[PDB]
């Protein structure tokens, strides 16, 4: 069994670091390894700073070689936002570092 | 004196063993103490404020737990759920939301199956706060949230209360009415292009509700606030009943609450929901209960009511814009799904149901637990003179993971009323598309008096903080259509009448131009204006806490200078003085809250003016002073034959039911007649309070305040932050009937 990213509404990420579309999710919660969509530690749309514009690519990223702690870390929380109500980088609100 | 779980027959389910055992419940409120006597299993208390204490000052979240899970001298329905104590608002009810979004992820570290959140807020466009509360429902939170204490104005319901994914509470009084304060009216994300859902989704009881007080014993109080925790603890209970906990989903307790709700008579689903939470059958309906899809609501029967206002306070004809009912997809099978294919559109041939066209819009993936199926409902051509009952059934098949799809096939009923098209004048065109309100940006108070509610914010539509103007109106036969795109995309010989009202937006120039044509052509204006003035709005700055943030009005009332940008093509303007006062107008009261004067008419207007108060001088320097002769109220028939008719007033609230003082839905009424019919109204044509209409020579005209921000919450202009421009006109909605 697989500890996958409940929250996904395209993408789920296991605990091992496999990214795969909403599709390609196995019943053992792990993801689709055959299809080529599904590639493990995808830093995709991953800015240099540390901000993915997914949060499943978050996790990914900050699985790279702890699933709990990156599924904490890239959600968005108080330093991710300014004046309470508007990310300081929407198109990367999700960030790992 | 009362006890609410009892009433509701929880013990009958405390008889059975079940009494929230093993259910994590949170309560997002002001705190706890540390050793209240009414509880037995508060696991932790957290405080996420800026103030150094865990316990309750104010005594509401006390209350609130008491309700959800209280054991002595007023019970709650859960004494053996598992309490967490998130202590996110100060003892003045004063919440960050950063403090929100680190409570949140708690509250998903913590896997709580319950969370109560009896305080929301009107910012649904706080995007980390609605992201936050997606993340939340996705990973199998039930969240119940309060619609709001903020009735009985529709408009006013609460996020996260108002999303797909949260069950929203409304309050009942223990006499099953549904209490004055419980906001109603649908949500509002999705003006002006779109259609509102479905809100609350149950109602229950959340006035004189006993619960803990903070040191013990037990008090009453009232507002949703009271009314989501009763139904937080019923569902904490009904969770705990649950045998196969794997069946509980946010979207099979939605459902199970959905089915089981009494629905209460003569309160439209808009106020109620499906009805007033019934514990007994849905303990019942979640034992019957197997993985499938539903809709929110489960039949669309535009006919049947009050239950289906307001889709029964007017029918469908040929011509008419599209019904679109946003029926909420409640998936129990995963959180998750897909639609299978384009919905099945199955006509009943028998009953003459091949007269409806049904197009379908949908979530590409049903997420989180549910999603949204607009469904644009139109007559078609051969029916533009058909009256009756026009049914059929639209099948949708929701599938979700597993390996086979989990294939669930839905029946949602469409029995639709249809009627022959009303001619131009009955037919009344909703400006809805120039419409700007908070939550985005800043738009101030159309009313300066009401320091209490400093925003527009109610939508501004005809069924949210209009509804009673649109229930007037449909009273008085006039069938109400929303314009929820730009001018260029409507058949303006399809209405006599053109609405807008407290405009904010700007106007694209092909906007403009199109709209001089159709007023050429026939097509009315009725321009309901508001206050403008660049003194004034750097005056009413307020410093926002939510944001910490000294928020300036990126218009004043109403965006008089695009308006006199529309307008100048007619020779016709508003002024920037501050007006207000009592005043009469054909023997009936009026009252002008916060408006501008007309600084520029045509010579051919029939105008009336009366005296006011300078209410811009008591706004800057507190003096007084009393205009005479101030025009308020203009009216011009182009003269182009077969030209329409532009009516000009320069306030908005007494048409709004925000704080209504007074009433001018006769003079709407009158104003409409007007447009729409051409006979001149004696109200205003043959008042004593004529005059010679302005010129606005030498008077120097109102100007966008330097430094404004309204382009940042603009579908005209572009956020260019330099001179900014109107964006390429867009592309008229179109739609592919199934
Ligand atoms: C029924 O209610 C739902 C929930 O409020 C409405 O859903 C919203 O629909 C809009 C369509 O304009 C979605 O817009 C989004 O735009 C971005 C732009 O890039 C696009 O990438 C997205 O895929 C999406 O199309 C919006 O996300 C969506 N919101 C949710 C929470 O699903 C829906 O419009 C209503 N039905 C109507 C008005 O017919
Ligand atoms: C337009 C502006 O910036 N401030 C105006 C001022 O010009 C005007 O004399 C006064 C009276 O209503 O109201 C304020
Ligand atoms: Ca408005």
């Amino acid at each position: 069994q697989c500890r996958n990213s409940i929250q996904g509404k395209h993408l789920i990420t296991d605990e091992l670091g496999y990214v795969c579309e909403r599709k390609d999710l196995l019943v053992n919660g792990c993801c689709n390894v055959n299809v080529p969509s599904t590639k493990q530690y995808c830093c995709d749309g991953c800015w240099p700073n540390g901000c993915c514009s997914a949060y499943e690519y978050c996790v990914s990223c900050c699985l790279q070689p702890h699933f709990e702690l990156c599924l904490a870390k890239c959600r968005t929380s108080s330093q991710s936002v300014q004046h309470e109500n508007t990310y300081r980088d929407p198109i990367a609100k999700y960030c790992y570092g | 004196p009362r006890q609410v779980a009892q009433t509701l027959q929880a013990d009958v389910l405390w008889q059975m063993g079940y009494t929230g055992a093993n259910v994590r419940v949170a309560v997002f409120d002001t705190g706890l103490s540390e050793k209240h006597p009414h509880f037995k299993n508060v696991k932790e208390r957290t405080n996420w404020t800026n103030e150094r204490t865990l316990d309750d000052g104010l005594g509401h979240g006390t209350f609130v737990a008491g309700v959800i899970a209280s054991m002595r001298e007023c019970q709650g329905f859960a004494p053996d759920a598992e309490l967490h104590i998130f202590r996110v608002f100060t003892n003045n009810q004063v919440s960050y939301t950063s403090w929100f979004l680190d409570a949140f992820n708690y509250a998903i570290l913590k896997k709580i199956d319950v969370l109560n959140l009896s305080i929301g807020g009107p910012d649904f466009m706080d995007h980390p706060f609605v992201d936050k509360v997606w993340e939340l429902t996705a990973n199998n939170v039930i969240m119940v949230s309060a619609i709001g204490n903020d009735g009985p104005l529709y408009g006013t319901l609460n996020n996260p209360a108002d999303q797909m994914d949260v069950i929203g509470v409304g309050g009942i009084d223990f006499e099953d009415n549904i209490a004055r304060f419980s906001s109603r009216g649908m949500t509002t994300w999705e003006l002006p292009g779109g259609y509102g859902r479905m809100k609350p989704d149950i109602v229950t009881y959340g006035a004189g509700v006993r619960g803990s007080g903070v040191k013990g014993g037990c008090r009453a109080l009232s507002g949703t606030s009271v009314a989501s925790p009763v139904v937080a603890g019923a569902v904490t209970l009904l969770v705990s009943t649950v045998q196969k906990r794997e069946l509980v989903n946010p979207a099979s307790m939605k459902q199970a609450l959905i089915a089981s709700a009494r629905r209460l008579p003569g309160v439209n689903m808009f106020e109620q929901g499906h009805g007033k939470l019934d514990l007994l059958r849905a303990y019942q309906i979640l034992n019957s209960y197997k993985p499938q899809a539903s809709l929110s609501p489960s039949y669309i029967d535009l006919t049947e009511c009050p239950y289906m206002w307001p889709y029964c306070s007017q029918p469908i004809y040929y011509g008419g814009m599209p019904t679109v009912v946003n029926v909420t997809i409640l998936n129990g099978m995963g959180v998750t799904g897909r639609i299978v294919d384009k919905p099945d559109w199955q006509p009943y041939l028998p009953q003459n149901g091949d007269n409806i066209e049904v197009a379908f819009s949908y979530s590409s993936v049903l997420w989180p637990w549910s999603g949204y199926l607009a469904i644009s409902i139109s007559v078609t051509k051969k029916a533009a003179s058909w009256e009756g009952i026009a049914q059929g059934h639209v099948m949708i098949t929701v599938a979700s993971p597993a390996g086979a799809e989990q294939t669930s096939t839905v029946k949602l009923p469409i029995k639709v009323k249809i009627i022959p098209t009303p001619p131009r004048s009955k037919r009344v065109l909703w400006d809805q598309y120039h419409n700007l309100r908070y939550p985005p940006g800043y738009f101030p108070r159309d009313n300066l008096r009401m320091k209490n509610d400093p925003l527009d914010w109610n939508g501004d539509h005809i069924h949210t903080n209009f509804r009673d103007m649109y229930q007037h109106l449909r009273s008085m036969g006039y069938f109400v259509e929303v314009l929820g795109a730009p001018f260029t995309c409507f058949d303006a010989s399809q209405y006599g009448t053109l609405l807008m009202v407290d405009s904010e937006e700007e106007y694209f120039p092909e906007e403009i131009a199109k709209l001089r044509r159709d007023v050429d052509n026939g097509l009315s204006l009725v321009i309901f204006s508001d206050w403008y003035n660049t003194s004034v709005m750097r005056k009413v700055k307020f410093y926002d806490e939510n944001t910490r943030q000294w928020w300036m009005p990126d218009t004043g009332g109403a965006n008089i200078p695009a308006l006199n940008e529309l307008l100048s093509v007619w020779n016709m303007g508003f002024s920037d003085g501050l007006y207000e006062g009592e005043f009469t107008l054909a023997n009936h009261d009026m009252y002008y809250a916060s408006g501008c004067s007309i600084a520029k008419f045509p010579e051919d207007g029939v105008v009336i003016t009366q005296t006011f108060k300078d209410q811009g001088l008591e706004v800057l320097k507190q003096e007084t002073a009393v205009v005479e002769n101030v025009p308020i109220l203009g009216l011009y028939q182009i003269p182009a034959e077969g030209g329409g008719r532009i009516v000009l007033y320069g306030d908005s609230n007494c048409l709004d039911d925000s704080h209504r003082q007074k009433d001018c839905f006769w003079l709407l009424d009158a104003l409409l007649q007007y447009t729409s019919y051409g006979v001149t109204p004696p109200s205003l044509s043959h008042s004593g309070n004529r005059q010679r209409p302005p010129s606005g020579a030498g008077s120097v005209t109102p100007e966008r305040m330097e430094g404004n921000h309204l382009h940042r919450y603009s579908k005209v202009l572009e956020a260019h932050l330099g001179d900014p421009k109107p964006r390429p006109l867009p592309a008229c909605p179109r739609l592919s009937w199934a």
